[PDB]
RNA sequence: CGCGACCUCAGAUCAGACGUGGCGACCCGCUGAAUUUAAGCAUAUUAGUCAGCGGAGGAGAAGAAACUAACCAGGAUUCCCUCAGUAACGGCGAGUGAACAGGGAAGAGCCCAGCGCCGAAUCCCCGCCCCGCGGCGGGGCGCGGGACAUGUGGCGUACGGAAGACCCGCUCCCCGGCGCCGCUCGUGGGGGGCCCAAGUCCUUCUGAUCGAGGCCCAGCCCGUGGACGGUGUGAGGCCGGUAGCGGCCCCCGGCGCGCCGGGCCCGGGUCUUCCCGGAGUCGGGUUGCUUGGGAAUGCAGCCCAAAGCGGGUGGUAAACUCCAUCUAAGGCUAAAUACCGGCACGAGACCGAUAGUCAACAAGUACCGUAAGGGAAAGUUGAAAAGAACUUUGAAGAGAGAGUUCAAGAGGGCGUGAAACCGUUAAGAGGUAAACGGGUGGGGUCCGCGCAGUCCGCCCGGAGGAUUCAACCCGGCGGCGGGUCCGGCCGUGUCGGCGGCCCGGCGGAUCUUUCCCGCGCGGGGGACCGUCCCCCGACCGGCGACCGGCCGCCGCCGGGCGCAUUUCCA
RNA sequence: ACCCACCCGACCCGUCUUGAAACACGGACCAAGGAGUCUAACACGUGCGCGAGUCGGGGGCUCGCACGAAAGCCGCCGUGGCGCAAUGAAGGUGAAGGCCGGCGCGCUCGCCGGCCGAGGUGGGAUCCCGAGGCCUCUCCAGUCCGCCGAGGGCGCACCACCGGCCCGUCUCGCCCGCCGCGCCGGGGAGGUGGAGCACGAGCGCACGUGUUAGGACCCGAAAGAUGGUGAACUAUGCCUGGGC
RNA sequence: CGAAAGACUAAUCGAACCAUCUAGUAGCUGGUUCCCUCCGAAGUUUCCCUCAGGAUAGCUGGCGCUCUCGCACACGCAGUUU
RNA sequence: CCCCGGAGCCCCGCGGACGCUACGCCGCGACGAGUAGGAGGGCCGCUGCGGUGAGCCUUGAAGCCUAGGGCGCGGGCCCGGGUGGAGCCGCCGCAGGUGCAGAUCUUGGUGGUAGUAGCAAAUAUUCAAACGAGAACUUUGAAGGCCGAAGUGGAGAAGGGUU
RNA sequence: CGACUCUUAGCGGUGGAUCACUCGGCUCGUGCGUCGAUGAAGAACGCAGCUAGCUGCGAGAAUUAAUGUGAAUUGCAGGACACAUUGAUCAUCGACACUUCGAACGCACUUGCGGCCCCGGGUUCCUCCCGGGGCUACGCCUGUCUGAGCGUCGCU
């Protein structure tokens, strides 16, 4: 809020003794105006309680090494049909889930060449889904040019844009990230893990020097190693029900004493 | 009042701070402006340094920083003298000069010298003309490059 | 998407560029569309429309396929009159029913020298970007 | 008793010039509180801050050391990070509070006075001619005037300079014009103009559709264009736009070439001989302010008042003594930096008419106050005025009909139309004010039934009808699972190849300059070590990491199987 | 859930208050608005990343920013902060000890070789060993699997305690060192001060709660300051007219 | 300004009015906005230009941690008593 | 002295819920006053952003009304009908100018008071006629009255600003 | 049953909450970064066929010219124009024009007095009279002219 705002009158506030209400009054006159509260946060006209201020801590800051962590996981359950199909990605048909094209879709120069590429790969069906979606924001984002609102289609992540870029543009729903520069706001929309990507060999190919294996650095990012697991083993049902661990266990009291 | 246990703490918010906080939103923007306005002094520059001029080695003061070496205001007036540069001409070779470097050890003078003799030699010095004279360097070192140096020019490693 | 940082998509700031245009910009506000006849021979989609361009209603009540005269333009109102797009009042009197140029279509222009020389730059500039897409 | 020089000083509606006020976000120069804090209060603090006055510019101010340091030393100002909430100050309380060094943005340096040499070599102004002329300029020519020796101009200024001899090498820089060529980064600099894709397709709702269903591949078309807005609802394809190293037209800049007119005979080193610096300024006292600056950080008034191997500084006063380090008392300088005022743009996790600016509107308006000054309220018919013709009652306001509208249960302060409050209609009640908690009962209101609700679902038995199969084999397809790990792909741990090692890269304070290249160092080889890859054999976890056969089992399709089977139906 | 009936119960809320139905204050009614915020700084807790590190700023490199004033990257990656060292006003100093064998007279002192290498006591989650059983359809033999385990061990973390080390200081002592033999330098033993050491736990971000500094939960003085506007009323002086 | 009453100075006067410093300061009055669940006080300590306020302990809550054994196989602790 | 792809089962070590959102589900006990104050959980609630419901909406969104039907301990919510006429919501996250009975609170609106208090300073009105929809009040005539030339008469200054 | 009162609902009012709109703000950012004696800012008074205010303009007064645009403006009138023509209307804006106060400038603030040059009527330069035009501020700079002084000197 403006820092003037509430602080443009002269109003002194009248004593106790005549009758009314301590605040201060709009000093003088024969408007209607004249003697109606002014400053206090419950006054009309009156000044907002503890203004908002430009000063106000808005951006953040994140540690480098976590981010990194971020768009690690994010780029894992890009794979893991599950998640993305949880993400809600239409990925019924699509046929090997780090889904990636030959690299002539690196230089087309046309949308039609690029709506039939997803056609053909079967991401097609999350851009219809996206068109169906185009529908109406609610609320006074309206009236703030945040007025229609859709989906999050596919990603194509390439290597080089040698046009692509233009070529996937008009489709709505789909984003493009480079790979030598990724993103977590965009692999992961609203901060949920999951989605549906389509990457470039060429790309693709450039992810183990982008952030390294396990036994080698990025090569690429300074000094920088995939993380750690913590448990390796995460499915435990197979755990459970091992030899080494069912033989020593006591025997499972079941029986229910009411 | 304090409450049992924890640093008393002078803050300075006597005086009239709101009326004077200094906000950084422009940083991105003059992150922006700062560099097109350096993309553009290279494009003027066209084949000269973008760097700019060429700056000698110099060790910092202080017992501190002492071993630390650094680059230099200017070469000093001994140190173009001994490599045998005019004075009002290394201004227009692109050579950093500051007069007012007394310089006391023969070491440092001998360094500051043999940068400046690097120098000259790794120059491509273009003529008035396009009609050749002598000193302005051959058509070979020309057309093969017209080309700038990114980053500071012989840069200077402790 | 728009790219051009110096255009707008900002809802109040057209509304009030539309609303407080001036009238030799209303001239192409108010423009509208060329029956495919025409579109066929001038190649050429559409056209600031004008006093007694003949004129087919396409939407609203008036919808049809009678081929009225325009009788005026009320740029002020962006607006315009036709022919026989009228309604009777309480008191009998006829009033012209202001339909808007998008809804409508040209079906004969009223050619003159410098509309004959528009029609020939937009064919132009057509042919242009046709030439550059080949 | 004149005339003449100059000097100091007047007057002119003398000729031509210029300053005057404003704006004031940012900047410079003064001036300068008190609320406040210290739980009182006086120094301190608030604060060199508000208010006051002055003066600026697109920036200002600053700035080319009388600097820092004390190091192996750095090298104008500004700005950011850091230093540092530190050194320091402070009723050593509350509180205050920098600087160098280090890393960054940017980066640019200079000119006088003096000391000297040059016939004043200089300047301003008048008048004629040629060019040029909307930022009054170039060339020529005048015994045309003045300024100037009480000192103009070139050279030169502390980084040293001047003048001499002979060592060397050689001779392009500027401006006033006039042309002409390449339209010269948001990917054609700036401004302006005008142009450029694709459905109103088929049914169907609707008052009206931009809706809904469909359209040779989610359907047709475009899509370097699916931003936005408009259009009778919700629109990529109706219109404007949007996109695009897209088009044309103007106008303007900026740089490239040519010609003319002028100016301009403009170096460096080496040895000799000369030359060298800002006074009521420094410095001391002092008082007052000021500072973090503490026996005085700065700035002042007054008194005193210098020097030249001097002068200043060297964060504890003073003397002696070495070192260091600058050169004060004259001046100019872009650049990073600032910007709640202005012109013009974009954007927002902001506000949504008691909000948001006082102000969405004829608002700094109405109105108030003598005046300074104060200072509101106030948005919304409908797609379209189609804003209700006409009859009728009434002096009219008002109605009654009629009509427009999808709607006037939208009728010109008219969208929605809450509550408080009122009028009426209906129902119920009524001497302990009303209202309330718990417990029932009576009545009302609607809701759910039932014109049996006897509610379904398995399995079974029986009596009636019903087609086709289960069971069984045969052919095909698919799936699961499995071991012989059988054959092959696949990968973990180990061992063998020292095999990738140079046909495997990076790293290393491991070495070698026997190497190479460039100048004891830099780069590249070459060794060494660490780390990452090929080849086959063997053992083992045979791992959801897969194929192929084979086996076993499941399911599906199609054959046959005609009725003690098989489902259906009642 | 609407009305009505009756039995029983039943004082009007808000607030300060030892005590409110009060002859305490606020409140006729209704609508909308209206009060613990934001920045900075600490503290502790908690979540994540990394770990003797950590760190991002500030800057820079990548684009006309549609989304980007983002995101990514940097021998700047670390100038620098904070941490890895303390103590003393300062000059300054600055965290190891043991054993064994030998040489100096083992002098609980001085100098030379070898081995171990952060000390010890009590308690300590946990781990390890485990006599022994307890059966098996027979009499014994007898490997395998357990169940428990009397008893004994190594013992995290933390605590109590003892020694030990560094800095300051005292006491008392006797030796050693050299380019400078000195108002030099270095040690020892014993007390005592320290926000110490004694095989590291920090850094970055985020959330919370607390405590301040800020308008600082909202509203409230009497005052204080700066700079202006008024003598049309009124107070007095003067000028020029009127009146009784 | 006052033949003086602290009178008068534009309904204002023991220091006019207007605007700004200013959202001045307040140990003092007043208010301080949804539900359930759980635990649940103090009005005493010492110091205070302290006595309508702070500090400090006390009382409260929250967060935990280290251990303990009803898993036939327990050590410590108490508004008691002997 | 035999195998569960079959012992037939009160126990089954061959495979295992109808059950198992392991932030789930199940079973035993004991317990339950609360200002100031603290802490927990809210599938309580309000506005906006990232995600996400092939969500809802002119065959009717929001809002408003409701002697309709329900849920929830509650905060609150879901349904039915009406009105209205353009937008809105569930879930997972993020953000906050997020919940009112009071503050002699601010702004606006409304009651009771109440058809009440009041329309009582300066002696005074009456009769006829006109106009007119309409006359206690307008105008005309008559009568009775007052101001009583220091005026309720005629004229100016200041002030007003078209009266 | 009656009147009144209270309660509830239905419909009417009262009032303008709610919701939905938004040519307005608020915030952050970018690029320029320009006033004035050649009369600024601001003030006043004027100007439309019908116009009060707002806005826009200056006695050429809702605007002239010029360029670009290419048929309107529109509340009603009325008109023009040949929209095969410098051409409606818009926009731009380079030319032209810009009443009175205001730093405000002849002196005064009454719109009150003036001075001096030039023109037309008025004369027949006869001054008057009227009307018009141009000058008439302060401070300051360079030059010019005219001067001042028992200021310093020179020759007579
Ligand atoms: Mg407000
Ligand atoms: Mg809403
Ligand atoms: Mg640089
Ligand atoms: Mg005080
Ligand atoms: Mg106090
Ligand atoms: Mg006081
Ligand atoms: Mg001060
Ligand atoms: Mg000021
Ligand atoms: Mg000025
Ligand atoms: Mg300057
Ligand atoms: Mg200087
Ligand atoms: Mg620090
Ligand atoms: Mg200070
Ligand atoms: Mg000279
Ligand atoms: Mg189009
Ligand atoms: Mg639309
Ligand atoms: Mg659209
Ligand atoms: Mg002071
Ligand atoms: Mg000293
Ligand atoms: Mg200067
Ligand atoms: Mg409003
Ligand atoms: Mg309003
Ligand atoms: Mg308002
Ligand atoms: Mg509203
Ligand atoms: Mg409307
Ligand atoms: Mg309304
Ligand atoms: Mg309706
Ligand atoms: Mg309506
Ligand atoms: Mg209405
Ligand atoms: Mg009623
Ligand atoms: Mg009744
Ligand atoms: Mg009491
Ligand atoms: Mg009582
Ligand atoms: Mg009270
Ligand atoms: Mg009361
Ligand atoms: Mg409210
Ligand atoms: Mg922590
Ligand atoms: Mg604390
Ligand atoms: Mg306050
Ligand atoms: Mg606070
Ligand atoms: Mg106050
Ligand atoms: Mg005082
Ligand atoms: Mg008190
Ligand atoms: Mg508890
Ligand atoms: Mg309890
Ligand atoms: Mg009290
Ligand atoms: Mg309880
Ligand atoms: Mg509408
Ligand atoms: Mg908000
Ligand atoms: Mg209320
Ligand atoms: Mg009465
Ligand atoms: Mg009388
Ligand atoms: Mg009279
Ligand atoms: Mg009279
Ligand atoms: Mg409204
Ligand atoms: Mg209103």
């Amino acid at each position: 809020v403006s820092e003037l705002a509430g602080h443009q009158t002269s109003a002194e506030s009248w004593g106790t003794g005549r009758a009314v209400a301590r605040i201060p009054r709009v000093r003088g006159g024969g408007t209607h105006r004249s003697g109606q509260g002014a400053f206090g946060n419950m006054c009309r006209g009156g000044r907002m309680f503890a203004p908002t201020k430009t000063w106000r801590r808005w951006h953040r800051r994140v540690n480098t090494t976590q981010k990194r962590y971020a768009i690690c996981s994010a780029l894992a359950a890009s794979a893991l049909p599950a998640l993305v199909m949880s993400k809600g990605h239409r990925i019924e048909e699509v046929p090997e889930l780090p889904l990636v094209v030959e690299d002539k879709v690196e230089g087309y120069k046309k949308t039609k060449e690029a709506v039939l590429l997803l056609k053909k790969l079967k991401a097609w069906n999350d851009i219809k889904k996206v068109y169906a979606s185009q529908r109406m924001r609610a609320g006074k984002g309206k009236m703030r040019n945040r007025r229609r609102i859709q989906r999050r289609g596919p990603c194509v992540i390439y290597n080089e844009d040698n046009g692509i870029v233009k070529a996937f543009r008009n489709i709505p729903g789909i984003t493009l990230l480079n790979v030598t520069k990724l993103n977590i706001l965009k692999l992961a929309p609203g901060g949920h893990v999951g989605r549906f990507c389509i990457w470039t060999e060429s790309a693709f190919r450039k992810l183990d020097d982008l952030y390294g294996t396990w036994r080698k650095a990025a090569s690429l990012k300074s000094n920088y190693n995939l993380p750690m697991h913590k448990m390796l083993n995460t499915d435990l049902s197979r755990i459970l029900k091992s030899p080494e661990i069912q033989r020593a266990l006591r025997a499972p009291r079941k029986k229910i004493h009411r | 009042a304090p409450s049992r246990n924890g640093m008393i703490l002078k803050p300075h918010f006597h005086k009239d701070w709101q009326r004077r906080v200094a906000t950084w939103f422009n940083q991105p923007a003059r992150k922006i402006r700062r560099r097109k306005a350096r993309q553009a002094r290279a494009r003027r520059i066209a084949p000269r340094p973008a760097s700019g001029p060429l700056r000698p080695i110099v060790r910092c003061p202080t017992v501190r920083y002492h071993t630390k070496v650094r680059a230099g205001r200017g070469f000093s007036l001994e140190e173009l003298r001994v490599a045998g540069i005019h004075k009002k001409v290394a201004r227009t070779i692109g050579i950093s000069v500051d007069p007012r470097r007394r310089n006391k050890s023969t070491e440092s003078l001998q360094a500051n010298v043999q940068r400046l003799k690097e120098y000259r030699s790794k120059l491509v010095l273009f003529p008035r003309k396009p009609s050749a004279p002598k000193k302005g360097d051959s058509s070979a070192e020309e057309l093969k490059l017209a080309t700038q140096l990114t980053g500071p020019v012989m840069p200077i490693r402790n | 998407m728009k790219f051009n940082p110096f255009v707008t998509s900002d809802r109040s700031k057209n509304r009030k560029r539309h609303f407080n245009a001036p009238s030799h910009i209303r001239r192409k506000i108010m423009s509208s569309p060329l029956s495919k006849e025409l579109r066929q021979k001038y190649n050429v989609r559409s056209m600031p429309i004008r006093k007694d361009d003949e004129v087919q209603v396409v939407r609203g009540h008036y919808k049809g396929q009678q081929i009225g005269k325009v009788v005026q333009v009320y740029r002020k109102k962006y607006v315009i009159y036709i022919e026989r797009v009228q309604r009777e009042k309480a008191n009998g009197t006829t009033v012209h029913v202001g339909i808007h140029p998008s809804k409508v279509v040209i079906t004969r222009l009223k050619l003159d020298k410098d509309r004959k020389k528009i029609l020939e730059r937009k064919a132009k500039s057509r042919q242009v970007g046709k030439e550059k897409g080949k």
